RNA sequence: UCUAGUGGGCCAUUUUUGGUAAGCAGAACUGGCGAUGCGGGAUGAACCGAACGUGAGGUUAAGGUGCCGGAAUGUACGCUCAUCAGACACCAGAAAAGGUGUUAGUUCGAACUAGCCCUGAAAAUGGAUGGCGCUUAAGCGUACUACCCAUACCUCACCGUCUGGGUUAAGAAGCUCAGACGAGUAGGCAGGCGUGGAGGUUUGUGACGAAGCCUUGGGCGUGAGCCUGGGUCGAACAGCCUCUAGUG
RNA sequence: GUACGUGAAAUUGCUGAAAGGGAAGCAUUGGAAAUCAGUCUUACGUAGGUCAGCAUCAGUUUUCGGGGGCGGAAAAAGAAUAAGGGAAGGUGGCUGUUUAUAGCCCUUGUUGUAAUACGUCCACUGGGGACUGAGGACUGCGGCUUGCCAAGGAUGCUGACAUAAUGGU
């Protein structure tokens, strides 16, 4: 909550969408469109880059169909270290790739993508625009 | 918000009134029922006519020809009290016809606690020449006409943080 | 039969079921459109304006 | 459908809060002046017929079954088509051998026991 | 099996003509009285327009305190509930009834809108004494096919023109149950129209009130 | 530490009620900021919740949370009308609620 | 619009009843509130009037016990919490803790002469009273009832506005500094394009 | 056709009689209260609005939106300063006549004429526009918007009642579909719950604990009630169909 | 244990808990604390507990926005531009006068099928929020192109927790 990210496609029901991970450090990940404000800030240009293979699959979840979970080791497995592919690793490296070229030349956005939304005293979002 | 209706009527012919007589009434209303309704209030009182044996031949809201200009009224009215013997002759000074009896009826209900059932309105004039004129109106029409502006009171925004310069 | 009562003027289906004329029904016609033939009569336009 | 239940809480007779001689036990007041018995504003609710629960979800369980009273295996077996309707609930007087007897017997029918432990 | 599917084809396309036909009369005549208002402008001379057939009552007041003649002649106008909507072919005999029962109603001159959505949103008809909601031309057709009433629309135009058969329709429609107006009513709701109240006849102003109520 | 609080700040103010007759299932609520019916609108369908502290750890977390929604606006001052999963206890007029961003469609 | 911790307010050129208004409804609304100067407020109408008004007021008294009928504060902040406390539903728990949450005085003592003093316009005499209408002062209605502290904190008061004159000379001198050095910086122009 | 209760009424609108007058006595027409909750008039049997099955949403009535109190310290134009102002119908009370008070008018400076204010106006525990307070109002007169909310209206779910339509493939005494509707004292009728005893019945329960009793356990029913876990206890008791009564 | 089967209530003492500023009790809603059941775990990719989020719809409703038709004095105005008339609350000029070194008012023509406002209508359209999901194979009325469909009442895609989490006392 409160980073700004970079949207790469809109998904069926939500948005792929990554701020690019060497910036803020956020990977690519489904996010509803209910749960994002929009801004108006210059755009980036994401036609160079693939979308075609974030899918619902690709961030599909391993199916379980029953109650039994929950571990210390549990939680010693997955973290980035572990589970984590490769696969996923040297997309998040691509997609970075061809996106901070473009934050770079444009000013002042790749430390923008770095900094964190938030609200302050006296600020009222509705008459705010983003 | 009243309008001024022209109110063009007739009672029904019959044997002895083959060809009845067009009666017309300038007339303030906020709708045409209630022009019509006080149309027939008036033609009953004078002329020998109910709603039923008359009918309203014409109706026709009057727009002001020249709302853009600034000008005099004066108007003669009957005024009701709890005596109920009086006749006055106002003059207000604005835009339009409406507003000239819109201003009145504020004015008449706040002087003399008047009603819009109590008065009935005689006549609305234009009064063109300024020696035609109300003290107060005159004092108006002075060419030098120059006045600080009134006290204006001047979202929520409580607890100001400085005391208000008001001047 | 008919469990639900659905408004035709807000379910385009059931206004079609009822009424087979809102498909060809063309509101908006431009009629007034030649000359604008203002009609007003110098006799009417005095008694308008009398007093 | 799931079990609603239009109202939870007991009608609780009048004044018996404050007179030990008059029981929870709800009576309709007669009285002349009573509040309560005119539907006063604050005064407590009488039973009325629109409180009625849904007749499909009426006398049923939060699990959907109906409560059964069950005295002998005999009772259970008549239970034996209907495991997913009634429950068997075996009877306070039913002594420890039978109670056993009619557990098995349940558990055998596939019959849920409300009162099993 | 497509016997039928083309007999009520058929059937289908009488009532879209003859609704396409009612459209046309219903253009015909709004541009009939505009052009003969015009003309008597135009000459200096007066139009009077054709007095209104057609009225809907809108029941105002509760059901307390009340006359036994305005209570009986409420009655006879079905308007048994407060916000009650019934359609009227106005006469002699009608005009005396609403003068009675003024105080307690309002009424005034329906347009084209207000009995369409009047008829389409808060449309039932009286099936064998029953509340059936019309959402469906056989429902129309089963009770008032003896008239060649077919439609929803030759319902509306029935009720709208004051046909010959105006008082089956009007008996055929239940009263229309109306809600509260959106917006609210003036600040004193049981005076005349005339005086700031919203009781009485109030001519063209009824479709208004009747959109806050649809 | 302001680099937080993507929530904007509410007050709640009552029960919906009549003069004597409360209404418990939905409240009134005043967000800051809000002055008028029309800024009310923005704020319509977005998620507000009082957040309290307890002794007992719940799930081993001393914080607790009550979620609700702002339904509609309430009068000409900017006051909403919200639903809550829980009805608010009558003990928080005037305690704080934390009115969130999000369904967002700015 | 924006609710503080503790908001103090200055109750000078306010008017008694209006300013107690918006009090009461802030103090329901959970918000601490502080109002200093209360024998600055004022009360419309003349001085006789409003001295008959409280003598009136004064005439209350059991006749068995007065000291247990009505207690007849002579104080402008007890006046002040007087009318508040009328506003307040204050027999009920939520209208006590409302009282508890204002603090009244009179002048403006140390805890509170180094804050930020807002004003209320809705109370203002100046914006809520028309021209030429008579008027008079709590602190003087107070004294001629019974107040007996007029005049020491008056003296307190005049101590505490030479070091508040103090204060604000070596704050202007400061932002004179900081003006000064504004303009020197580019980007103070630079940055004119986004309206600041 | 048979029968219950009733055969003390009361209030209001308007008309009206007796009366010095009366919260007085007497009638006429209607509406109410009695028998009726709810919203409002601070509070009240008849005033205003609206008449009531259990709920959800929406919208209004009367009335209100400074704070208590839900809702504009809204808009427009004036009037009023009151040395104990005024503030909403019923209603909880004041008149003639004046007042260098003031604001507007009428007719020939003079008189009148009105609206508000003051005077006339005057009691006994301390206290009442409901209170606080309110003066370009939060007072009064008019106009116009927005807003608040009743058990009323609208849509919907459920309960019951009544009504109508199906059902020889469905304890037909059953199943199914639809619509309208729901206040109640005195009183009438109907279907149910509980108690003691009798006939039949259930391979009925019981000293491995019947009946009874206690219970911050659970469950069912709108309800009368019913079942159950645990504790105590020690000899009998129950379901169903009918019979009966010293039956709540 | 004879003050003797069972041993109720009133009422009483002890213990634990809780509450309390001139009564108490109650109703409603939720909090807190204690207490507790159901459900689940399975059954056969399939279906399945509790609670949430979103999408696409249906019913109901509220709140904003755009486009168009039509009506009136076929708005009144006004702007721009040609006649004539009058003047001031008299400008330049010289108290008095008639557009000059400011202008205004009235009438007519024109630009014009002017625009806007208001009224009314669209079976024209774009949003945002709220409540509800009754019914349970198939039939029906319709639209589309036989399949499809927003058309005789909610499904789809997921996640968290499987917990006193929901729920009850």
């Amino acid at each position: 909550r409160g980073k700004r990210v970079v949207v790469l496609s809109q998904l069926e029901d939500t948005l792929v969408v990554t701020g690019p991970y060497k910036v803020n450090g956020v990977p690519i990940r489904r996010v509803n469109h209910r749960y994002v404000i929009a801004t108006s800030a210059p755009k980036i240009d994401v036609s160079g880059v693939s979308v075609e293979k974030f899918t619902k699959a690709y961030f599909a979840k391993q199916k379980r169909s029953g109650p039994v979970k929950k571990d210390e080791a549990f939680f010693a497995e997955n973290a980035p270290k572990n589970a984590l592919p490769a696969e996923r690793i040297a997309d998040q490296k691509a997609v970075d790739a061809k996106l901070l070229p473009a934050i770079k030349a444009i000013p002042n956005m790749k430390e923008y993508l770095a900094a964190s939304f938030a609200l302050s005293n006296g600020d009222r979002p509705h008459l705010m625009k983003f | 918000a009243l309008k001024e209706y022209q109110v063009v009527g007739r009672k029904v012919p019959t044997e002895h009134e083959p060809v009845p007589k067009l009666f017309r009434m300038r007339l303030f209303a906020p709708n045409e029922s209630v022009a019509k309704s006080r149309y027939w209030y008036f033609l009953k009182m004078i002329n020998k006519v109910k709603k039923a044996t008359g009918e309203i031949v014409a109706i026709n809201e009057i727009s002001e020809p020249k709302p853009l200009k600034a000008k005099v009224f004066g108007i003669w009215i009957r005024y009701d009290s709890r005596s109920g013997t009086h006749n006055m002759y106002k003059e207000f000074r604005d835009t339009t016809r409406v507003g000239a009896v819109e201003a009145m009826y504020a004015d008449m209900a706040a002087r003399h606690r008047a009603r819009f059932r109590s008065i009935r309105i005689l006549k609305v004039v234009e009064v063109e020449k300024k020696e035609d004129v109300r003290n107060y109106v005159k004092q108006l029409l002075n060419p030098h006409l120059k006045f600080p502006l009134p006290h204006r009171r001047t979202g929520k925004k409580v607890f100001a943080p400085h005391r208000p310069s008001t001047f | 039969a008919h469990v639900q009562k659905k408004n035709p003027l807000k379910n385009k289906a059931v206004l079609s079921r009822l009424n087979p004329y809102a498909k060809a029904y063309k509101a908006n016609v431009k009629i007034n459109s030649e000359k604008t033939p203002k009609a007003a009569g110098e006799k009417f336009l005095s008694v308008l304006h009398e007093n | 459908v799931n079990i609603i239940k239009k109202r939870t809480k007991p009608f609780k007779r009048h004044q018996s809060d404050r007179f030990k001689r008059v029981g929870e036990s709800w009576r309709k007041p007669r009285g002349i002046d009573s509040c309560v018995r005119r539907r006063f504003r604050g005064t407590i609710s009488m039973p009325k017929i629109g409180y009625g629960n849904n007749k499909k979800t009426r006398y049923c369980m939060p699990n959907g079954l109906k409560a059964f009273l069950v005295r002998n295996v005999s009772d259970v077996e008549l239970l034996l088509m209907h495991n997913k309707t009634y429950a068997a609930e075996i009877a306070g007087n039913v002594s420890a051998r039978k109670r056993v007897e009619i557990v098995e017997k349940a558990r055998a029918l596939g019959v849920k026991v409300t009162n099993a432990g | 099996a497509a016997e039928k599917k083309s007999a009520r084809q058929k059937k289908r396309e009488l009532i879209a003509k003859r609704a396409e036909a009612y459209e046309a009369e219903y253009r015909a005549a709004e541009r009939e009285q505009i052009e003969l208002a015009r003309k008597a402008r135009a000459e200096g001379n007066y139009f009077v327009p054709h007095e209104p057939k057609l009225i809907f009552v809108v029941r105002i007041r509760g059901i307390n305190n009340i006359p036994p003649k305005a209570r009986k002649i409420m009655q006879l106008l079905r308007l048994l509930q407060i916000n009650n909507g019934i359609f009227v072919k106005f006469n002699k005999a009608i005009k005396e009834m609403l003068q009675v029962v003024e105080p307690y109603v309002t009424y005034g001159i329906p347009n084209h809108k207000t009995v369409r959505e009047l008829i389409y949103k808060r449309g039932f008809g009286k099936v064998n004494k029953q509340r059936i909601p019309l959402s469906d031309n056989a429902i129309i057709e089963a009770a008032l096919g003896k008239y060649s009433i077919l439609s929803v629309e030759d319902l509306i135009h029935e009720i709208y023109t004051v046909g010959p058969n105006f008082k089956q329709a009007a008996n055929f429609l239940w009263p229309f149950k109306l809600s509260s107006p959106l917006g609210g009513w003036r600040e004193r709701k049981f005076k005349h129209f005339i005086e700031g109240g919203d009781a009485g006849k109030r001519d063209e102003h009824i479709n208004g009130l009747v959109q806050k109520m649809l | 530490a302001q680099g937080h609080r993507l929530y904007v700040k509410a007050k709640h103010l009552s029960f919906q009620r009549s003069k004597h007759v409360i209404h418990p299932g939905t409240s009134i609520v005043k967000i800051e900021g809000c002055d008028s019916k029309e800024e009310a609108q923005f704020y319509l369908g977005k998620r507000v919740c009082y957040v309290y502290k307890s002794s007992k750890a719940v799930r081993g977390s001393k914080i607790r949370v009550i979620w609700g929604t702002i339904a509609r606006p309430h009068g000409n001052s900017g006051a909403v009308r919200a639903r809550f999963v829980h009805n608010l206890p009558a003990k928080t007029f005037g305690s704080s609620l934390r009115v969130m961003l999000y369904p967002s469609n700015i | 619009s924006e609710f503080q911790k503790v908001v103090v307010i200055d109750a000078k050129g306010h008017l008694l009843g209006r300013l107690a208004s918006v009090v009461a409804k802030q103090l329901l609304g959970g918000q601490k509130v502080v109002v200093v100067r209360c024998e600055e407020l004022n009360i419309s109408g003349h001085f006789f009037r409003n001295k008959l008004k409280y003598l009136a007021y004064l005439r209350k008294a059991c006749r068995y016990n007065p000291s247990r009928g009505a207690f007849h504060f002579r104080a402008p902040s007890r006046i002040f919490q007087k009318a508040v406390r009328g506003m307040l539903p204050h027999k009920t728990a939520r209208g006590q803790a409302a009282l508890e949450h204002l603090q009244a005085v009179e002048g403006i003592p140390p805890p509170f002469d180094k804050q930020k003093r807002v004003v209320v316009p809705a109370a203002l005499r100046v914006l809520r009273l028309k021209p030429g209408r008579k008027y008079c002062t709590v602190g003087r209605l107070s004294s001629e009832v019974g107040w007996k502290y007029n005049d020491i904190v008056a003296k307190l008061e005049e101590r505490r506005k030479v070091k508040s004159a103090a204060f604000y000379q070596a704050k202007l001198a400061k932002q004179k500094k900081i003006a000064s050095a504004k303009e020197a910086s580019p980007v103070n122009q630079k940055l004119s394009q986004f309206g600041y």
